[PDB]
């Protein structure tokens, strides 16, 4: 119920409608301490990763998961598990389909596709 | 009416303003890390009495910056120098007397200081409010004290412009003497949490001198709430006190003679 994730006690205001937001440790991030800000390297299938890695092997940047476009495609922050998927409002590969390293989407000419992402595991 | 009906991870709608709903609020939550920063927004069909507002805030290197607004027609809500102390009870900062001063970004806010106290018991209840706040901001009724407490709650606002007109010690409840003045004490509906014999007399402290009995509804899932305790002077008005048990419509009466909000005494309906 109150949302966060890893450290992460969450807080409200009863001044402005309750609000609930997170307050995050250290090495996280995110609205709910999701984002792992110190992880590089993988850690397997890649499914479980959170770490901010933004570009993609031909060096092109992902589109945000909550861009209007992304919103389009099988994957976005619009959904349901979002939270659990590691898709927020952000552009990091992600691994949410099982696919065999993290990806994302990424613009190139005038439609979004998938890109296979930057990012070595340990290895 | 009808508002814009934003969830906090952008997901939108338009909703149908519901019976006796009439405003619309953008509520909008910014972080500011060490040169790191997030922001959220909810909106919504809220509850009237509402008012544009704000509430600004060290705790650590983290400052946390509140706002919402609110605004009368449909889907209005659907577009886009003063020091103070600041502390709060996230880290501690406020009781480990670890103050930090904050400058004021408005000529409108002034000096602020909080306290949402809920005692209860453990699990759900007890609200994640973070029970000492200071910092600048504008807030209901504003440059101005108001307080209540019941046996189980004590809210207080201090608004105030001058600098650093927030500072002193952590104001604790039996940090303040009875001021002489017994009222009941009650809080939920005449079936549970101020029926007959779960409401009771105790002794208001402190600037709360004044017998209340608040009725309203509870806006968080209805079920008309109940409130009674003692209260400052102000919060018997302007319905300051909706804000702290996050009610809408209440009706407040106010008596100042000891004991007098007793339930055979009240106006109703
Ligand atoms: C919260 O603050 C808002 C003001 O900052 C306010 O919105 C104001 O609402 C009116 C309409 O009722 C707008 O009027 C506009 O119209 C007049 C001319 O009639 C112009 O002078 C203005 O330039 C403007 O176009 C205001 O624009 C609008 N102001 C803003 C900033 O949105 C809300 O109603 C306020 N709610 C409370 C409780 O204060
Ligand atoms: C009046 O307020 C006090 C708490 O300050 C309540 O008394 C305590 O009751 C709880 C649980 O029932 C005990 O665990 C505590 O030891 C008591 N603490 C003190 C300081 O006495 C009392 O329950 C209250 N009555 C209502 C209806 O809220
Ligand atoms: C008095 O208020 C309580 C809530 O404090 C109401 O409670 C509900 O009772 C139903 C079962 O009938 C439960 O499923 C809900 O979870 C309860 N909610 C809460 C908040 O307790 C209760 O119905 C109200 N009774 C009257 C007469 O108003």
């Amino acid at each position: 119920n109150c949302d966060c994730l890893n450290g992460g006690t969450c807080v409200s205001n009863k001044y402005f409608s309750n609000i609930h937001w997170c307050n995050c440790p250290k090495k996280f991030g995110g609205q709910h301490c999701e984002i792992d800000k110190s992880k590089t390297c993988y850690e397997g299938n890649g499914h479980f990763y959170r770490g901010k890695a933004s570009t993609d092997t031909m060096g092109r940047p992902c589109l945000p998961w909550n861009s209007a476009t992304v919103l389009q495609q099988t994957y976005h922050a619009h959904r349901s598990d979002a939270l659990q998927l590691g898709l927020g409002k952000h552009n990091y590969c992600r691994n949410p389909d099982n696919r065999r390293r993290p990806w994302c989407y990424v613009q190139v000419g005038l439609k979004p596709l998938v890109q296979e992402c930057m990012v070595h595991d340990c290895a | 009416l009808r508002c814009m009906q934003c969830k906090t991870n952008g997901d939108c709608r338009v909703e149908e303003c519901a019976l006796g709903q009439d405003l619309c609020r953008t509520t909008i939550v910014r972080l500011w890390e060490e040169g790191e920063e997030l922001e959220l927004v909810e909106k919504s069909c809220t509850c009237s009495e509402k008012t544009n507002r704000t509430l600004s805030y060290r705790t650590g290197l983290k400052i946390t910056s509140l706002t919402e607004v609110v605004c009368g027609l449909d889907l209005c809500n659907q577009g886009n120098y003063l020091e103070c102390i600041s502390c709060g009870s996230s880290d501690m900062s406020c009781e480990r007397g670890r103050h930090q001063s904050l400058q004021c970004r408005s000529p409108e806010e002034q000096c602020l200081d909080v306290v949402t106290h809920w005692i209860q018991e453990g699990e759900e209840g007890r609200p994640k409010d973070d029970r000492h706040l200071r910092g600048c901001g504008y807030l209901p009724g504003c440059p101005g004290s108001n307080g209540f407490h019941n046996n189980d709650t004590f809210h207080f606002l201090k608004c105030c412009n001058t600098t650093k007109c927030n500072e002193g010690p952590i104001l604790e409840l039996e940090n303040l003497p009875q001021n002489g003045r017994q009222c009941y004490s009650c809080k939920g509906n005449s079936t549970h949490g101020c029926s007959s014999e779960e409401t009771f007399l105790i002794d208001c402290r402190g600037p709360m001198n004044q017998c209340l009995v608040a009725t309203g509804t509870h806006e968080p899932k209805n079920q008309s709430y109940m409130v009674r305790g003692c209260a400052t002077a102000s919060m018997c008005q302007h319905a300051h006190l909706g804000d702290a048990f996050s009610m809408c419509h209440i009706d407040v009466s106010c008596c100042t003679k000891s004991g007098c909000n007793h339930p055979d005494l009240d106006v109703q309906y």
